[PDB]
RNA sequence: CCGCCGUUAGUUGCCAGCGGUUCGGCCGGGCACUCUAACGGGACUGCCCGCGAAAGCGGGAGGAAGGAGGGGACGACGUCUGGUCAGCAUGGCCCUUACGGCCUGGGCGACACACGUGCUACAAUGCCCACUACAAAGCGAUGCCACCCGGCAACGGGGAGCUAAUCGCAAAAAGGUGGGCCCAGUUCGGAUUGGGGUCUGCAACCCGACCCCAUGAAGCCGGAAUCGCUAGUAAUCGCGGAUCAGCCAUGC
């Protein structure tokens, strides 16, 4: 079961990066070490409602602070107060050029990482893995996709006994270069362990 | 050529005679045909008599050679045993002198392998 | 041993030669590219994750 | 006497700001040393697949650093002026070496 | 292999002459590609071959050649379990080849010195009839008669 | 007045640099006999004006560097069949089943990961 | 080892200064076996952690700027 | 990625072309030649001849290139109750003035046998000293160090250049001219060990690597048997870097 990922079976020119900007030698680690920490800060304290990207371009001390979230609306919260001070809190730690960018993919169909999420939201929300799982592929094919595959790993609903489960619907051609394809990876998880959602949603031909 | 301790290596090139002789590798030969004034290349069986006397009062009248050797090794090998000095605490066992690995490799200083019965392992199936 | 692996390469000994690396996205010195200051496997999740730029799949 | 390196690190987008240095640079100024491209940093890197222990196995990766060069030969106001203000180098870091 | 006939593809005729056989047979001379240091030592060989006897070194070559030339071998019939060592008709080409590989190793069979040596002298004996190469060449067609008994179970 | 060949094989750069006279068979600096000896791919160099043998009437200013001793000896004779491929034409239809125009893909495949040479995998263990 | 010295632990230094105008007990315990057997410990008994016990050396003379750890391996056996 | 040529490009390259030249592509100057890196063309049984009911087989040419032109990445559904909380999680159990946090040495380097992976050799296509040449890639700020001085060397002191196609690592070896060994457990082979230094680093005995003199043993080419390898491939020959204070570096 080597699938190699999708973004890696990407990264020709088929899928952009989640940080672009120049880093001369000694000084690359540093920059990738803040990034991170403030990445990872900001998909903690900020996930609440869908959010694949964790683009960030830069340069001088510049941040070109990036995001591709879902909902924005109570997300920016009773005015922008909610970006406010977590933005205060990205300008702390990275207390040099916070620019911050909050955006939204219209559907939620679209870009894995966020129907994953949805999946993983099932089956954390106590839910029939199979069922919920086939029928949000049925939504990925509703709601106009090319391709729809996601599938749930780990102590599926029950009984120690441990695999993967299918729910695969469309068509899913991932060895072409131009397919444009996302990926996404939900961390699914129980009272008594740990599933893995992961989620393929094709998108097109030679774009 | 009785120069050191009886050593006669004979009709072959100077430096190689003097290969075969202890004390005297190719450097102290070569050097040899340097505090001599003697040639390299022509042989130790057409080696004029008084250059041959002049080689041992050098060899002879500067460093020393096979006598003293060994026997100081056995001696400062007394001090490898005069407490065991582990290097030489080692060298009392009958095995190498270093900290290397014995579970296998010490085809010099410990004699032919010592056949076992085995023994048996672990099943690998 | 691993909530303290992480301190002493942090608050840092005495002798220059009592320092070692870390992973600090996977917790782990073995393996661990200076360059980055991640593991090989640290270097691999978030590259096959797609979030390493200047870097891509080697091709040549 | 005016002579800008130019550190980048994908080389699509790398044209694109030469290309916007090349027509404003001579369009304001003049005679402008074109695209002359460097040898790309190829940083060697390689790593097996899982946490284990199955040494073989690898995926090699790699640094593409891409580093063009710039060189103008007069002081235009204007050359100065713009093409050192209107500026967009998102993943582009320029190096400016008066010779 | 099961699927093709392979085939032998070409080699080089002669850098100096115009002929593969002798660059072929310098390529089966080769000290693991040396085809500088071997191919030199084979014109050092060739050159006193024609000041030692004057007789054109490529008839002494085609002789040598010729006389060590296996026209049938004996192999190993096929009856399952059983290989009854069965001879052939040999096909030349392998006649040849094998004749060339013969003649080099058994010159280095050789406790001579250098190399030009032992492949002129070897070569002189292979060429008149007598020489350790055609000792064994020889031995191979009395083992196609020797295997008399095997006239109707080649392969 | 000039005869240029671009003379190439694997990695090995040849500026050809053909001229009149009797044959000034210079290569980086050094006569041929000379860069070149105690080796036989020498005269396959001038192999291609052998096949020609007009040889003589050619000043062969040539330089060459990069790749492999050899390599560069092969390399040279393409662009010495490629320089006059530039004047007199007729050359070329002749020399093409002869070969001399057909470059070099013998190259240097990857050391491929994993083994001891190209295609040379470690020895089984098991047993 | 070294180059321009030898090592010696200040340790050593500093107790032999105490307890050799003083003419005070026997027995010395340097949690170290790094330290040098320079001339200037004469031939006292060393007891020094093995790695286990304080394996107590009677150093001789010849032993000089030759190595503690030199004196006690801990390897129980050998052959 | 690799090969043909094509466009722009010109502190590497460049007389190719001309002046000068401490007469060195060193100064002038050029961009077509090297190259570099984006942008392309280019091979499709498409054409020629024969053949089969078709696929397609063989032969002609053009052509850098034929008929899958060499490669890498990509490795499906699925198996193996495969492996891993010593990457990480995360589940369940057990430890909690200790299965926890720290320091000190010893250890993961033991030794009477055992396979497995590997290099070095057992020698004259040999190999030691010498004289000259051709790689490609990579890497280098308290890092790289040319060169001068110093020890016969190891290497040490001094001290110019570069965040680099401009400085440096650097010396390729294999080769080729020119010198020796004269089948000798050898001048092969360096294993083993004694007497001495170097640099690292708190520290080098047990536990670093490096150099000089002497020791120069095993070994005169490997049975049952098993490994690898379809063309720049086998073989042979060398280089950098990953981790790196140093290095166990025959590995990668």
């Amino acid at each position: 079961g080597n699938k190699i990922h999708p973004i890696g079976f990407r990264l020709g020119i088929t899928r952009d990066w989640e940080s672009r900007w120049y880093a001369g030698k000694k000084q690359y680690r540093h920059l990738l070490l803040e990034d991170q920490r403030i990445r990872g800060l900001l998909e903690k304290e900020l996930y609440s409602a869908g959010l694949a990207r964790v683009d960030i371009e830069r340069a001088a001390d510049n941040v070109a602070v990036t995001v591709h979230v879902a909902k924005p609306g109570v997300v920016i919260g009773r005015g922008g107060e909610r970006i406010r001070v977590l933005r205060e809190e990205l300008a702390k730690l990275t207390g040099k050029n916070v620019a911050l960018n909050v955006q939204e993919v219209q559907n939620p169909n679209l870009s894995a990482p966020l129907v994953a999420q949805r999946v993983a939201e099932q089956i954390e929300r106590r839910f029939a893995v199979r069922r919920a799982i086939k029928q949000a592929v049925q939504r990925v094919m509703e709601s106009g996709a090319k391709g729809a595959k996601v599938i749930v790993s780990g102590r599926i609903g029950g009984a120690e006994q441990a695999r993967t489960e299918w729910a695969a619907q469309g068509r899913v051609p991932l060895h072409t270069l131009r397919a444009n394809i996302d990926y996404g990876f939900a961390l699914a998880r129980t009272t008594y362990g740990v599933l893995g959602v992961k989620a393929y949603i094709f998108l097109g031909e030679v774009i | 050529a009785r120069i050191a301790g009886v050593e006669i290596p004979r009709n072959k090139r100077v430096d190689v005679a003097l290969t075969y002789i202890y004390g005297i590798g190719k450097a102290r030969a070569k050097e040899a045909l340097e505090k001599t004034g003697i040639n390299p290349a022509t042989r130790v069986k057409d080696l004029t008599e008084a250059e041959v006397v002049r080689l041992r009062e050098y060899v002879e009248n500067t460093w020393k050679l096979e006598g003293e050797l060994r026997a100081e090794v056995a001696a400062n090998i007394k001090r490898l045993m005069d407490i065991g000095c582990y290097r030489g605490l080692r060298h009392r066992r009958g095995l190498p002198v270093r900290g290397q690995r014995t579970r296998t490799n010490a085809r010099t200083r410990k004699g032919p392998r010592k056949t076992v019965a085995g023994k048996k392992k672990a099943p690998r199936k | 041993a691993r909530k303290a692996l992480i301190e002493k390469a942090k608050r840092t000994p005495k002798f220059k030669v009592r320092a070692y690396t870390r992973c600090v996205r996977c917790g782990r010195a073995r393996s661990v590219y200076r360059f980055f200051g991640l593991c090989r496997i640290c270097l691999r999740e978030l590259a096959h994750k797609g979030q390493l730029p200047g870097v891509r799949k080697a091709s040549w | 006497k005016i002579r800008i390196k130019l550190r980048g690190f994908d080389h699509k987008t790398l044209d694109a700001s030469a290309q916007k240095i090349v027509e404003a640079a001579r369009r304001s100024g003049a005679q402008v040393s074109g695209p002359i491209p460097l040898p790309t940093r190829v940083r060697r890197f390689t790593v097996i697949r899982g946490p284990f222990k199955h040494k073989d196995s690898r995926e090699h990766f790699e640094l593409r650093t891409h580093n063009r060069l710039v060189d103008i030969i007069n002081p235009n106001r204007k050359t100065i002026e713009q093409l050192m203000t209107l500026d967009l180098p998102t993943g582009v870091e320029i190096e400016i070496k008066t010779v | 292999a099961r699927r093709r006939r392979a085939e032998v593809r070409q080699l080089q005729p002669d850098l100096v002459y115009g002929d593969v056989l002798v660059t072929a047979f310098i390529n089966k001379i080769m000290r693991d590609g040396k085809k500088n240091l071997a191919a030199r030592i084979f014109y050092d060989a060739c050159k006193i071959i024609q000041e030692k006897t004057g007789q054109e070194p490529l008839k002494v070559f085609k002789q040598a050649v010729e006389n060590v030339k296996p026209r049938m071998e004996v192999r190993s019939r096929r009856v399952g379990g059983a290989n009854y060592q069965v001879p052939m008709e040999v096909s030349p080409r392998r006649q040849q080849s094998l004749a060339l590989r013969w003649l080099v190793q058994a010159a280095n069979q050789r406790p001579e010195r250098r190399a030009a040596v032992r492949i002129a002298h070897e070569l002189m004996d292979a060429a008149e009839g007598k020489g350790g190469a055609v000792k064994k060449k020889e031995d191979v067609e009395r083992m196609a008669e020797a295997n008399r008994a095997y006239a109707h179970y080649r392969w | 007045e000039q005869y240029y060949g671009t003379g190439r094989r694997k990695e090995a750069v040849a500026r050809v640099f053909l001229r009149p006279g009797n044959g000034k068979v210079t290569v980086n600096g050094q006569d041929f006999n000379e860069y070149f000896q105690g080796l036989v791919r020498a005269v396959a160099a001038l192999e291609p004006l052998r096949a020609v043998d007009a040889l003589g009437r050619f000043d062969a200013y040539i330089t060459v560097r990069g790749g492999g001793k050899s390599g560069q000896i092969d390399a040279i004779k393409l662009g010495i069949a490629r320089a006059l491929v530039q004047y007199n034409p007729d050359y070329r239809a002749k020399l093409k089943p002869l070969g001399f125009l057909t470059r070099d893909a013998r190259v240097v495949e990857r050391k491929k990961y994993g083994k001891h040479k190209a295609r040379r995998a470690p020895q089984y263990s098991k047993r | 080892s070294l180059k321009k010295g030898v090592f010696v632990d200040d340790h050593l230094l500093e107790k032999v200064l105490e307890l050799n105008a003083k003419g005070e007990k026997r027995l010395i315990k340097t949690w170290s076996r790094r330290s040098t057997i320079v001339p200037e410990m004469v031939g006292h008994t060393i007891a020094v952690y093995n790695g286990k016990q304080h394996v107590p050396v009677y150093i001789t003379e010849n032993m000089v700027g030759h190595k503690l750890g030199e004196f006690a391996p801990t390897r129980t056996y050998r052959g």
